[PDB]
RNA sequence: GGCUCUGUGGCGCAAUGGAUAGCGCAUUGGACUUCUAAUUCAAAGGUUGUGGGUUCGAAUCCCACCAGAGUCGCCA
């Protein structure tokens, strides 16, 4: 039985793991939606009430996604750190009024200023088109960002040719290596002798993958590759799905500490649904956002949920209900 | 995410 | 993660004091060699950002965002 760092308790419970080497869509979408739960490279199939820690899996739609005040505060942190550069080092810690003018005079006047003039906006000759207002914008436009009159930086998404022979595969190998490693033994100290050649191909190079067959005249990329972030003098790769044209599922990836206060882990799932958004909208019916795991004995649970609404269901259900009817019951 | 399974275990 | 302080239009924000409100540089008016002391003052603007609230008015109070700076924090 493996270690509940959470309240103490005896607890008996296993999700035996299982896998099979036949990679079908609806294979493997069958084997994490039926009902499931699994923590590694494996399939295991859960059994699982014996426990001090609820779980639950969540799954949301972009069609209610809005920005809010701290995801713009996230995002104006990256765009001015990228943009105006950061090199810091932390350390360990005359006339008069009367009654009845006070409320009417003033009152009146601020109705007479208020209604005598013009002042009107008037316009009358799928919709993400839009720009007629003196309003903010969404997040679309902010996801390419603009350069002064310099060059020194560097910004991009390349598509990989998923082929185990290239120089930077190679590199990349080494750098999450470490980096994940490093955050190992930062978070909770774990034996790394284990690094072999099949221990670290099992970790990272193996994964659940097929090609994907078009029957159609395309002019466009199928995705399945890795997502780069930009740097000094070292390239940061993190990134993971494979999308044959039914799939949307994220595995998480693991960071450097210093990614505690300067990174945008959290938005980088939105940068990935925005990225899924644009390549869908051209022609194509999806709407699928998969990935869910919490162990939730705190406020965050909400804060997590906040992307809701989003439609619900159990497996005894045949009717969409939206997460509000369900909101209630499991989540106070 | 919160589970510590996922930080100490011998598999990969 | 929330909230603290700032809220004219290009710049400066002066007006504010428990019965509290708008201005200095381009500018339509005097003249041609010469001009930011070739003057000088008389000028184009307005729900002091909105959908609304409460002590009488809020400027001073509040929910949400639009603009800006921020300690300590987090499950990535
Ligand atoms: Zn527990």
């Amino acid at each position: 039985f493996y270690r509940c760092g959470y309240c103490k308790n005896e607890s008996g419970s296993r999700s035996n793991g299982m896998w099979a080497h036949s990679m079908t869509v609806q294979d493997y979408q069958d084997l994490i939606d039926r009902g499931w739960r699994r923590s590694g490279k494996y399939v295991y199939k859960p059994v699982m009430n014996q426990t001090c820690c609820p779980q639950y899996t969540i799954r949301c739609r972009p069609l209610q996604f809005q920005p809010s005040k701290s995801h713009k505060k996230v995002l104006k942190k990256m765009l001015k750190f990228l943009a105006k550069g950061e090199v810091p080092k932390g350390s360990c810690e005359p006339p008069c009024r009367k009654a009845k003018e006070i409320r009417k005079e003033r009152k009146r006047l601020k109705l007479m200023q208020q209604n005598p003039a013009g002042e009107l906006e008037g316009f009358q000759a799928l919709f993400p088109p839009k720009a007629k207002s003196n309003q903010p914008k969404s997040l679309e436009d902010l996801i390419f960002e603009s350069l002064p009159e310099n060059a020194s930086h560097k910004l991009e998404v390349r598509l990989v040719p998923v082929s185990f022979e290239d120089p930077e595969f190679k590199s990349s190998f080494s750098q999450s290596f470490s980096l994940y490693v490093k955050y190992q033994v930062a978070i909770h100290q774990d034996p790394p002798d284990e690094c072999g050649k099949t221990e670290f191909t099992r970790f990272l190079c193996s994964s659940p993958l097929e090609a994907e067959t078009p029957p159609n005249g395309p002019d466009c990329g199928y995705g399945s590759f890795h997502q780069q972030y930009w740097l000094d003098g070292k390239i940061i790769a993190v990134g993971v799905i494979d999308i044959l044209p039914n799939c949307v599922s994220s595995v998480y990836l693991y960071y450097d500490p210093d990614y505690s206060f300067l990174s945008l882990g959290v938005y980088s799932a939105l940068r990935e649904i925005a990225f899924t958004r644009q390549l869908h909208e051209k022609t194509s019916q999806l709407s699928y956002y998969y990935m869910g795991f919490y162990i939730h004995s705190c406020p965050k649970m909400k804060y997590k949920g906040q992307y809701r609404p989003s439609d619900l269901l159990c497996p005894e259900t045949y009717v969409w209900v939206p997460i509000e009817q369900c909101l209630p019951s499991l989540e106070n | 995410d919160d589970i510590a399974a996922l930080v100490v275990d011998n598999g990969s």
